[PDB]
């Protein structure tokens, strides 16, 4: 099994310099070439970086030539690919690849979980979460709206995963410098308004718990 | 001394699964007596090879190595591997050589069914200099001074084909022997294992 | 430098039927490299170089096709293939992969579940306010979201989340926000979202009003 | 030039049906190519007489 845990990622100011790392696990290291594949959530995708096992021979695209650098070790076999001059053109998911060989050409077997930055400059603001609830069916869908978070990870908790058969979280919509996300949670109506129904919001960046209960109109 | 070198004796050890793509390197083999990977634990002991103990009171080395890749499969367990030689010095990038370009260099294939289950994969001595130092004795790299001559891919030639009542994968053991063997300077050296 | 060309953009099909995708190219590759971008997860070993399925991949599949066209032959389409598919190449120096492939599973058409919900009270007392018009188990994907606002019809300050097909219902989620003032939302009274579907004519109307409770 | 080069590697699955063509390979313009030992011998050089070892 093939565990590559990368390491990095968040809020870089654009301009500024982050290093990452891809750790390698229970397969050798001085044949299999590691490379780093950029994943933004609207197209793609751009390929960046790959350094091979003798440290001499780097393979850079026209675009990222001289601005990133990726190193291996054979120690700690982690991966450091150090990133300077960031901007908007980088904000995105980021996956470490591993490159082996075929008769005429190569192919990337095993990919990582990936994590994730994003190269702005607003300040890291907690969300203000609001409960969303009607002004009287069998099938009532609740809900709350998450708003006030720059930072992309986030996640909602509705009584923590006791309500979890009818949650449909959402993406995240960006306005206003804050991405705007919401979670339609199916409650029964033998339960609200007449239980607990509260969402948990935990938002790791900032490490805010706010707990919001629905309440009738 | 001739009595601790040509026996063949276990330098390494790699399976051969049947979930990997035709050309995908498995092992290199740094061709030199010096290699060895396997140690133990009872006893707490690296285990060296019987090889590796007598050129390694020497600073040169020669002479014709003939590896030896015992696998262990069941008489239907079908493919072939690829034993490529590349020449040259224990630093190149071999790795980035692909499996049709590794054709252009000499090399053999082996069924893994068959009545046989061993290949006897003689080195030819392909070196720049008539010996080669023991740089392992040094603590630094530097280009005229060397350790092997040269590295030996285990390619990935055909897939593992094999019914589910046997297994998925054939485990190659890498004995190290040779022929016309030949050392000078005398040392002490104790080696270290070659991590891969 | 070269760009691939990745020609079914959304596709949703029926499980048990044939799928045939083609990613292409302005010049001439040799081989061409698949992956499957499920949801949560990255891509894994799906195909290499021409015909070459992975080994932990059923072999429902296959891959045709040399030079410019290159098809991915689907025999028999399932329900675990909810996903988005890319094409590589391994010539010149970018290695630009394909626009992006998302196969999806064709389902009988439903009507979502349609709740307009008003603001909370916690959010009229910061200065402003979001009519939040919720979407749930719809069939197609693609539907139509409008706003009529006392007579009138305004298509803006509009948010809209989307969602991939759900592994056990197989349908489909939307958000529709209507972000407003305060004294923006304390002008009107009716407050109406309605969703176009194929099988009734009529778009459904839900709605409620402001100066109600 | 007397060494033998992998031109071709394919895989035949179960799928295919009867006369189905799985490959269609160029014998020579595949043996004059740049990754192989030949192309030393054969881009200094235009016309020639040759023959053909399949294995």
């Amino acid at each position: 099994e093939v565990k590559l845990v990368e390491s990095g990622g968040g809020l870089v100011k654009p301009g500024g310099s982050l290093k990452l790392s891809c750790a390698a696990s229970m397969y050798n290291f001085q044949h299999y070439g590691m490379s780093w594949v950029r994943q933004t959530p609207e197209k793609r995708l751009e390929w960046v970086a790959t350094i091979q096992t003798n440290a001499t021979y780097t393979y850079y695209p026209d675009s990222v030539k001289g601005r990133f650098t990726i190193s291996r070790d054979n120690a700690r076999n982690i991966l450091y690919l150090q990133m300077s001059s960031l901007r908007s053109g980088d904000t995105a998911m980021y996956y470490c690849a591993r490159r082996d060989n075929i008769e005429c050409h190569y192919y990337f077997d095993y990919w990582g979980q990936g994590t994730t930055l994003t190269v702005s400059s607003p300040k890291t603001t907690p969300p203000s979460v609001y409960p969303l609830a009607p002004a009287a069916a069998s099938m009532v869908t609740l809900g709350c709206l998450v708003k006030g978070y720059f930072p992309e990870p986030v996640t909602v908790t509705w009584n923590s995963g006791s309500l979890s058969s009818g949650v449909h979280t959402f993406p995240a919509v960006l306005q206003s410098d804050l991405y705007t996300l919401s979670s339609s949670v199916t409650v029964p109506s033998s339960t609200w308004p007449s239980e607990t129904v509260t969402c948990n919001v935990a938002h790791p960046a900032s490490s805010t718990k706010v707990d919001k209960k629905i309440v009738p109109r | 001394f001739t009595t601790w070198t040509s026996i063949p004796t276990l330098a390494a050890q790699f399976p051969f699964n049947a979930s990997d793509s035709v050309g995908q390197q498995i092992k290199v083999i740094p061709v030199d007596p010096y290699f060895f990977q396997m140690t133990n634990t009872n006893p707490d002991q690296k285990c060296i090879t019987a090889l590796a103990s007598i050129c390694q009171m020497f600073c040169f080395w020669r002479g014709d190595l003939v590896f030896d890749f015992q696998v262990f499969p069941t008489k239907y367990h079908s493919g072939r591997l690829l034993f490529c030689f590349v020449p040259g010095n224990e630093l190149i990038d071999v790795t980035g050589i692909t499996l049709k370009q590794a054709t252009t260099a000499p090399c053999a294939v082996m069924d893994i069914a068959g009545v046989q289950s061993t290949l006897r994969f003689r080195v030819p001595w392909i070196s720049d200099t008539p010996y080669r130092v023991n740089r392992y004795t040094k603590e630094a790299h530097q280009k005229g001074e060397y350790t092997a001559i040269g590295k030996l891919i285990v390619y990935c030639y055909n897939r593992l084909t094999s019914p589910s009542n046997v297994a998925h994968h054939v485990r190659v053991n890498v004995y190290l022997s040779a022929i016309n063997l030949e050392c000078f300077a005398p040392l002490y050296h104790a080696m270290d294992v070659t991590t891969q | 430098d070269i760009v691939l060309t990745q020609s079914p953009a959304i596709m949703s099909a029926s499980p048990g039927e044939r799928v045939t995708m083609t990613c292409s190219a302005h010049q001439y590759v040799s081989y061409m490299h698949w992956y499957q971008q499920k949801s949560g997860t990255s891509p894994k070993r799906w195909i290499y170089d021409t015909s070459r399925l992975a080994d932990a991949i059923p072999q429902r599949f296959s891959g045709r096709g040399s030079g410019t066209s290159y098809s991915l032959t689907i025999s028999s389409m399932e329900a675990e293939d909810a996903a988005t598919y890319y094409c590589q190449q391994w010539q010149s120096n970018p290695y630009t992969f394909g626009g992006g492939t998302k196969l999806e599973i064709k389902r009988a058409d439903a009507a979502p579940t349609v709740s307009i919900f008003p603001p909370s009270s916690e959010q009229l007392t910061s200065g402003g306010a979001s009519v939040v018009c919720f979407l749930n188990n719809f069939y197609p994907k693609d539907i139509n979201v409008k706003w009529k606002i006392d007579g009138s019809e305004r298509q803006n300050g509009v948010l809209n989340s989307w969602t991939d097909q759900d592994s056990k219902d197989s349908t489909y989620s939307m958000s529709s926000t209507l972000t407003l003032t305060k004294d923006e939302y304390e002008r009107h009274n009716s407050y109406t979202c309605e969703a176009t579907h194929k099988t009734s004519t009529s778009p459904i109307v839900k709605s409620f009003n402001r100066n109600e409770c | 030039g007397e060494k033998f080069f992998l031109i071709h590697s394919a895989r035949w699955l179960t799928t295919h049906a009867l006369f189905h063509e799985v490959a269609k390979l160029d014998v020579v313009k595949l043996l004059y190519n740049e990754q192989f030992a030949v192309q030393g011998l054969l881009r200094y050089h235009t016309y020639a007489r040759f023959g053909i070892e399949i294995q």
